[PDB]
């Protein structure tokens, strides 16, 4: 399985914000007592996506000029990468 | 033959495995020093 | 620089993965199972 | 021929692939809030490729404007309204560069290569060009015959109108489908002076356009120069956001006396910002590309399919032996040609005509589709690590000089947004399952119409009704 | 005007820009002057084909699906007709 | 001791509240996946699903 | 799991191993070595579940059957 | 503690494995046709829940040497499971280095 | 990790990387060095030149061109071109470059540099190159030759295309050839770059065994690298047990100078009654005025040329540049060993065209040090731009060690380029037009300029 | 650049045999063509009849330790670096064949 890293998506004229991601989930089962599941939501990564959205918390929260990111099809929402913390 | 081995050295196996470095474990990738070495180069 | 491994090495890290006492129960300061009508369930419940 | 050949005999020994990944500066990206974004990738050295990119290609024309952005670009050069163009030539005469324009489907940029203390000078130049230059009819009306001669010039280039033909016959009803120049009907008499500015107004807005520094710059000094002069443009409508149908099919013209025949079959694919794309880019990969020179040295299944067919003696049981006199493939090339909407993705081949009513082409074509439909079936280990390391080595060699880095941080700035990091890139390019690039290769290969373009002698190319009846075997 | 003691300009002017030669004129029989007589199209204009001939665009199927599968469906009565009988 | 300055400074902190508090401007996670499913391709179908899909 | 035999042929009795170039099988008639690898019982779960994975696949026709 | 392995080649409707599972055992016609009350949820990451107790972090969060360490690869299951997390973690690496000093 | 049912991602950052107040760093070492250059105990010469670049190229550097054949010979070097990337004794074409190619390394096709030798070129990861694999397939290729007669067939059906196609599609590249055969008239350098029709029927199997035989030998062999560490390559050269079993022999092969004519002179070819005029140029005359300008054996001189060449095609070539701007001149500089050219090729030349070139030329001779300032920092523009890139490095290595012996990397031509002078360019164009001109026609049409019409 | 350093061209082929034929060519020598006679060569012939060849024996060696005089050549003769010594590819057989 290889699907993208979590996001946020941004909604510009409303200024609302939220993260999100691709879920991936199966029919419930007995479990395996040798492993403890890896990162899931972001493939290949330590899972730095969690701080980099606390840290980006308040910056998006307090009213971010995001006109240079892509948009998501024809609305309104602009997806923000969480690869690296969020300054600007 | 597979891969076979090379010297009896240590291996992580079932009934061995080791006595855990917390010490590493906690500061991983900050230096020690700058606790036990306060202020030095 | 790496060195022979041995087995108080400084590369060694704690067996949390391999499970050994299956059927044991956690035991220490834990919260109240408080019961409540509609709030989601506790990761730490029987039920999920 | 007396002398043994011992290479049949003798054990030989295989280099392994090991790549070298060398940690290169980062890029770095700002953004004005008119939305107009600044890269810069800064490297130790004493020259840098300062340049402006735009998202304005021909893409946008409705056949009443065709060629109105190639016009647009030489009529950018006429002088403005400070300079004249014998001002511009004086100022980059003694800054000792040279200003370069290139117009694509959906891409043109304005670069200048200079010394790290021209770049002020250098930005004021291209942001005098492309925001104050003054478009009259009389400049106007002094280009056209310069342009008829350029589109008389590029008619004469075989591969561009190849591919030209390739999109006309794919995508017929847009503008992704027209060519780059447009018809010489529009150029001598239809382009005006109001079509030009309606296209500078419409598409040269801030969010889509970006300033690209390379070498020896200064982020700083550059979004300091970009919001001195890039900070007013207006926040325009989107980009727009339409359907492009594909339409396979086949657009051949017939030459018999031309000496070589280009053949181009391409299949539809998504756009460059699928997450297909890594995958699609790995095919492309896989398929390979072989030069005469090689002879039976061909690399990959596709390719060797294609060429040991006029080396095998093609001895039968109750058929007498047929073997080619020569092998006629002059080159086989592997092409993927992206778009933010769709994609082709096929082969080119370029081979002799051959004897009239021969079997050259129809066999060529057989065992091209017949790979197709392999490795739409199944692919191999060893091909899909070739392919992987072969699109590592390819990526990294389009990173030769300033200009060629310039270049591709402003076509990713343009496409995906910001400029994908290199080793991001590969942590995606290990990350590729067999199983995935098998089912992306069915998905767009097995049974589908393809697009084919044809120059030359089409007395033995195969026409399209066989063509769409060998994307699919009986046996499945 | 002069970049270095030189007048470039002026040399490019002169130097710069050689006549391009282009094809030979082929001088038109009196006959050939109608119009029709040298054709330029077959006999339906883009327009004409982008009204009658091609289907409709279904953006939600960039891929043809449904043209597939409707002729493959309407070909199997053939194949059953000629099996059974 | 160390730990207790931490802890001490911990403490002080949650005071002043945490980010499920104190963020006001936030989009509930309904609305986020109905349009991720509606406008982002699928990670399998290589498409843009109207709604979720069990297959 | 993979064969020990290197560490046998150069431990401290090697004598011991030199029935093991007969017709003989490693894991069930030679003399286990201080080195040798831990086997399990059910390899098979025991090589799956650290992964995650459950022994067999539906999938797969050969497990399906078995 | 479960590797779904393959997304793709076990979400089809019709597939071999769900074929031998409702011959032998573990699947049926009960999940094709009502796959809401017989698969339900399902199993897997919670997004939602990650990031409230991400969110509900304090400033443990960027202080802890977690993300470093061999089991930053375990970072959502225990922030999922293990409600606190950060706060703990940081109070028992705290613990270890005024141990040290 | 290093543990036996133990999650291979279970492992952490590496020993090089450091936490600091956030985000994190890596520690590495420094590496590289100049150019560098070295002869083994055989014979054979090795230079290096890194720059620290992921991309790297490997050249060898065989001694045989147009400058070693005579009249009963022309394009015998050629043939060697191909035959020897053909099937050897040790190893065949099927072999080598399969094996090269699935290794992720790019095979470039074999080129003729100076008219003087042949370089064998692979680029590709410098770890890659770096193995001892890859020189062991081109020593197989250069000590242990077959010369199989199908091979040589194959490689007349080569040269055959190749001539035909440079004729037809690059009439600049075959007017540079007949500018050469009819510059230095009875001299090597006016030898042809092409097999003539006659000789394509006499050079087989027999001959190539014999030039082969005379110009075998160490010494004519040079390995060049851009992106490699120099020791590395030595390591890798030096691990063939093919060049522990070929004869040991430095066999040097020297060819004379050269003298220059070209002339108000002419090669007839009605290209409108040959090729299809669809496709390619049919209708134009393609004219090449050339004087005589010193070669890279003095540097200061050859620095003071370049500066003249940057100032006179960027006095002529357009200054903004359009997408399709078509190409109808070349001012060009060819430069060798003790002897050059330098000139302009057009098509549709006229005499007033190339008087106003050649008091362009006479100008830049008057220049003062002030007004040289502008042409040398344009030419030094030029330099860097070669500077900053691994294959232009690559050739002005083999270019600079081809011609004199002695390499001379690009920067080094940097340092030669600034420090030019008045009286240097001033000295080279007196130089330069006190020698006949070369108005070598060549094309069809008979209105073209004539030299008794320009002086 | 001007200065052009001497660097030995194989240390690594120095101090190793040199004389083709080499000694090896003595001590494992076949002067009656093939090692194993024509029942041998019969029963190695087949993977069955293999089975049965060595198993014939009671405490022997079995079919994967089993070596020949020929094998043995080759392995003395690479083991000594002799630079004369070609190596040979072993017979590559594709699916059908095997
Ligand atoms: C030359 C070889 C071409 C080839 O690959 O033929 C394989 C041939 C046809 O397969 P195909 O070329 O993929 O055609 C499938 C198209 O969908 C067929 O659809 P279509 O639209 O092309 O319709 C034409 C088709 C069927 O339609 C007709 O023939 C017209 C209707 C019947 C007319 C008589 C009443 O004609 C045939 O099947 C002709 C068969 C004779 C050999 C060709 O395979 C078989 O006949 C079966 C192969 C497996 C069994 C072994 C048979 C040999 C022993
Ligand atoms: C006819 C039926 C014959 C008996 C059942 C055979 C089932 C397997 C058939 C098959 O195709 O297997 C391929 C399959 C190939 O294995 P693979 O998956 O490729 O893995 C390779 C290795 O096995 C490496 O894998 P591994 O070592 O990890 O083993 C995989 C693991 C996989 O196993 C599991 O995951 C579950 C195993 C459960 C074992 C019991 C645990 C305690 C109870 C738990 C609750 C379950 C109860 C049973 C199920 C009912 C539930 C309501 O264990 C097994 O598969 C074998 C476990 C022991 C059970 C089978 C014993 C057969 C030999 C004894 C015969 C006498 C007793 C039976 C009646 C006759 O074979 C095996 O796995 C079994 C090994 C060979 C067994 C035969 C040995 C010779 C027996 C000779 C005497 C036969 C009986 C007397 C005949 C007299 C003349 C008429
Ligand atoms: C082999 C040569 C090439 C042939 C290629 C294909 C030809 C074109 C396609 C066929 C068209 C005709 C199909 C007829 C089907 C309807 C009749 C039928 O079968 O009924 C089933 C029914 C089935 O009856 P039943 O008895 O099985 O049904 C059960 C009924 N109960 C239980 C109540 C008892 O009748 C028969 O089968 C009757 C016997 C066969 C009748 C044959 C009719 C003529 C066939 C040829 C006509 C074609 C033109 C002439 C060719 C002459 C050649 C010499
Ligand atoms: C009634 C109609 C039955 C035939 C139509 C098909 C029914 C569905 C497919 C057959 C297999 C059952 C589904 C797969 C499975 O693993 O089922 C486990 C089931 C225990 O689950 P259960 O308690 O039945 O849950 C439903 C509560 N009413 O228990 C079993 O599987 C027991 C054996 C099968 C029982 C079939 C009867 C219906 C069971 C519901």
């Amino acid at each position: 399985m290889n699907h993208e890293r979590p996001w946020v998506f941004l909604n510009k004229v409303t200024g609302k914000w939220g993260a999100c991601g691709w879920q991936p989930f199966w029919k419930a089962t007995s479990q395996s007592l040798n492993y403890i599941p890896d990162n899931f939501i972001a493939l290949r990564t330590n899972g730095s996506w969690v701080r980099n959205l606390w840290q980006s918390s308040k910056v998006l929260d307090r009213g971010l000029n995001a006109s240079g990111y892509p948009t998501v099809g024809t609305t309104d929402w602009v997806r923000i990468p969480l690869d690296a913390p969020l300054e600007a | 033959l597979g891969h076979m081995r090379v010297g009896a050295l240590w291996q992580s196996n079932a009934n061995s495995r080791g006595l855990p470095n917390l010490l590493k474990e906690v500061m991983a990738a900050e230096p020690i020093y700058p606790y036990t070495h306060p202020g030095l180069s | 620089l790496h060195a022979d491994p041995i087995f108080n090495g400084s590369k060694v890290v704690r067996s949390i993965q391999m499970m050994r006492s299956y059927h044991r129960l956690p035991v220490g300061p834990e919260p109240p199972h408080l019961k409540i009508r509609g709030a989601p369930l506790h990761p730490w419940s029987m039920y999920t | 021929m007396t002398t043994p050949s011992l290479s049949s005999i003798l054990r030989h020994t295989r280099p392994i692939f090991k790549e070298t990944l060398r940690a290169a500066r980062p890029t770095l990206q700002n953004a004005l809030p008119n939305g107009f974004r600044i890269a810069s990738e800064s490297k130790d050295g004493d020259t840098c490729t300062v340049g402006v990119w735009i998202d304005a290609g021909s893409r946008w024309e409705t056949e009443k404007n065709n060629g109105v952005a190639h016009f647009l670009e030489h009529m950018n050069f006429k002088g403005t309204g400070k300079r004249s163009r014998q001002d511009i030539e004086f100022g980059m005469e003694k800054m000792g560069a040279h200003l370069n324009a290139y117009t694509s489907r959906e891409h043109t940029c304005y670069y200048v290569k200079c010394f790290k203390k021209d770049v002020p000078e250098a930005v004021d130049i291209l942001a005098d060009i492309l925001l104050n230059s003054k478009r009259t009819e009389q400049d106007l009306d002094a280009e056209r015959q310069t342009i008829v001669q350029e589109k008389e010039d590029v008619e004469a280039r075989i591969d561009e109108v190849l591919m030209d033909h390739l999109h006309s016959a794919a995508f017929e009803g847009s503008g992704l489908g027209l060519s780059i120049l447009g018809p010489l009907e529009n150029i001598q008499k239809s382009i005006t002076k109001g079509m030009i500015d309606d296209f500078v107004k419409t598409h040269y807005t801030g969010p889509r356009m970006a300033l690209v520094g390379s070498g020896a710059v200064d982020h700083g000094q550059l979004c300091d120069l970009a919001s001195k002069y890039f900070g007013a443009l207006p926040t325009g409508q989107p980009k727009p956001s339409g359907f492009t149908r594909f339409l396979g099919g086949d657009k051949r013209e017939t030459n018999q006396l031309n000496p070589l025949t280009h053949v181009a079959v391409a299949f539809q694919t998504p756009g460059i910002s699928h997450p297909d794309a890594i995958k699609i880019k790995v095919l492309e990969q896989l398929l390979g590309s072989y030069s005469r020179d090689k002879g039976e040295a061909a690399y990959s299944c596709f390719a060797r399919a294609i060429v040991m067919d006029f080396y095998d003696p093609k001895v039968g049981q109750f058929f007498r032996p047929n073997k080619a006199g020569h092998n006629p493939i002059h080159s086989l090339n592997a092409f993927w040609a992206p778009y933010s909407d769709v994609g082709l993705l096929g082969f080119y081949a370029i081979a002799e005509p051959g004897k009239s009513y021969g079997h050259e082409w129809e066999n060529i074509l057989h065992y091209a589709m017949r790979e197709l439909i392999r490795v739409s079936r199944n692919i191999s280990e060893e091909e899909f690590e070739r392919a992987k390391n072969q699109l590592k080595l390819q990526t990294m060699l389009q990173l030769d000089g300033t200009t060629n880095i310039a270049d591709d941080i402003g076509r990713q700035v343009l496409s995906f947004g910001a400029r994908v990091p290199l080793a991001s890139f590969f942590e995606q390019l290990d990350a590729i399952s067999r199983e995935d690039l098998i089912r992306v290769a069915h998905e767009y290969f097995y049974d589908k119409d393809p697009v084919v373009a044809v120059i030359g002698d089409t007395d033995n190319v195969p026409e399209y009704d066989a063509l769409r009846a060998v994307t699919y075997s009986v046996d499945l | 005007n002069a970049v270095g003691g030189l007048a470039t300009s002026q040399i490019r002017d002169l130097v710069g820009n050689p006549a391009k030669s282009g094809k030979p004129v082929v001088k038109m029989p009196p006959y050939l002057k109608p119009s029709q007589l040298r054709p330029s199209r077959g006999a339906y204009s883009d327009e004409f084909v982008r009204e009658n001939y091609i289907k409709a665009a279904d953006p939600e199927d960039p891929y043809n699906y449904r043209s597939r599968a409707f002729t493959y469906a309407a070909k199997i009565p053939m194949w059953a007709g000629l099996l059974a009988g | 001791s160390p730990l207790e300055k931490a802890i001490a400074e911990i403490n002080e902190e949650i005071k002043s509240g945490t980010p499920w508090d104190t963020l006001k401007n936030r989009a509930d996670p309904k609305e986020l996946h109905a349009l991720k499913f509606a406008q982002l391709p699928h990670p399998i179908t290589k498409k843009v699903e109207g709604k979720f899909k069990y297959f | 799991h993979g064969s020990n035999l290197y560490n046998r042929v150069h431990g401290n009795l090697p004598q011991l191993y030199v029935e093991q170039l007969y017709n003989t099988d490693e894991i069930l008639d030679t003399v286990p070595h201080s080195s040798d690898p831990v086997h399990h019982m059910f390899p098979k779960c025991a090589a799956a579940s650290p992964l995650g994975f459950r022994p067999y696949d539906n999938n797969k026709l050969w497990d399906a059957f078995v | 503690g479960t590797n779904p392995g393959d997304i793709a080649l076990n979400s089809k409707r019709f597939t071999v494995g769900k074929f031998v599972a409702w011959a032998c055992g573990g699947w049926g016609l009960k999940d094709w046709i009502f796959p809401s009350l017989f698969i339900g949820r399902g199993d897997g990451p919670d997004f939602d829940r990650i990031v409230k107790h991400t969110l509900q972090s304090s400033s443990a969060i960027e202080k802890v040497n977690w993300f470093d360490s061999p089991f930053a690869c375990y970072t959502e299951w225990f922030v999922e499971h293990f409600p606190g997390f950060f706060d703990s973690r940081y109070r028992f690496e705290m613990s270890a280095k005024t141990i040290l000093a | 990790a290093l543990g036996d049912s133990i999650n291979p991602n279970q492992v952490g950052v590496g020993d090089n990387v450091i936490r600091v107040n956030g985000r994190l760093f890596e520690v590495d070492k420094v590496q590289e060095k100049g150019l560098k250059t070295s002869v083994l105990d055989n014979g054979t010469k090795v230079i290096t030149l890194d720059n620290g670049g992921s991309v790297a190229q490997l050249t060898f550097l065989y001694k045989d061109g147009p400058v070693y054949e005579n009249i009963f010979n022309a394009g015998i070097s050629s043939f060697m071109k191909h035959a020897l990337t053909k099937d050897g004794l040790t190893s065949s074409e099927y072999i080598t470059k399969t094996f090269l190619q699935k290794a992720g390394i790019i095979v470039h096709e074999p080129t003729v540099v100076n008219k003087s030798a042949i370089a064998f070129t692979v680029e590709g990861f410098r770890d890659t190159l770096a193995q001892p694999a890859v020189a062991d397939k081109f020593w197989q290729s250069l000590l242990f030759p077959r010369f199989s007669p199908e091979n040589v067939k194959e490689v007349k059906r080569l040269v055959e295309l190749e001539s035909k196609e440079t004729k037809r599609d690059s009439p600049f590249a075959y007017l540079q050839d007949i500018l050469h055969k009819t510059a230095f008239k009875g001299s090597p350098l006016g030898h042809t770059s092409f097999v003539p029709a006659y000789n394509l029927g006499y050079i087989d199997s027999n001959k190539l065994f014999d030039r082969w035989d005379a110009h075998y030998g160490f010494g004519n062999i040079a390995v060049i690298a851009t992106n490699i560490e120099h020791e590395a390559v030595l390591a890798a050269i030096t691990d063939s047990a093919w060049v522990a079993r070929a004869h040991n022999k430095v066999g040097g092969v020297a060819a004379p100078a050269s003298k220059y004519s070209g002339g108000e002179g002419y090669d007839v070819v009605h290209r409108a009654k040959e090729f299809d005029d669809q496709f390619t140029d049919v209708y134009s005359t393609y004219t090449a005025y050339a004087f005589k300008a010193p070669g890279r054996s003095n540097l200061k001189e050859h620095a003071a040329s370049l500066v003249i060449a940057q100032a006179l095609s960027n006095a002529v070539s357009p200054v903004l540049n359009t997408s399709f701007a078509p190409k109808r001149l070349e001012v060009f500089y060819q430069a060798y060993d003790t002897v050059g050219l330098i000139g302009l090729s057009s098509v549709q030349a006229s005499n007033a065209q190339l008087k106003a070139f050649k008091a362009a030329l006479s100008k830049i001779g008057t220049l003062s040090e002030a007004d040289l300032a502008v042409h040398k920092s344009a030419a030094l523009l030029t330099a860097y731009g070669n500077v900053e890139s691994w294959r232009a490095t690559q050739a002005t290595l083999i270019d600079s060690f081809n011609t004199t012996g002695q390499p001379l990397s690009p920067l080094e031509i940097v340092s030669a380029i600034k420090a030019v002078s008045a009286d240097t360019v001033k000295s080279v164009v007196a130089t330069m037009l006190g020698s006949p001109a070369t108005l070598v026609h060549h094309g069809d049409s008979p209105c073209a300029p004539t030299l008794d019409a320009l002086q | 650049k001007r200065e052009w350093h001497v660097v030995p061209a194989t240390k690594k082929f120095a101090d190793v045999p040199t004389e083709w034929p080499a000694k090896e060519h003595e001590r494992f020598a076949l002067p009656y063509g093939p090692s194993e006679g024509r029942i041998v060569s019969f029963m190695r012939a087949s993977r069955i009849r293999n089975r049965l060849l060595f198993t014939l024996n009671p405490t022997g060696y079995t079919e994967d330790t089993y070596v020949t005089k020929e094998a043995l050549r080759r392995q003395a003769l690479a083991e000594s670096k002799n630079l004369w010594y070609l190596p040979e590819r072993p017979v590559v057989a594709d699916q059908l064949e095997t």
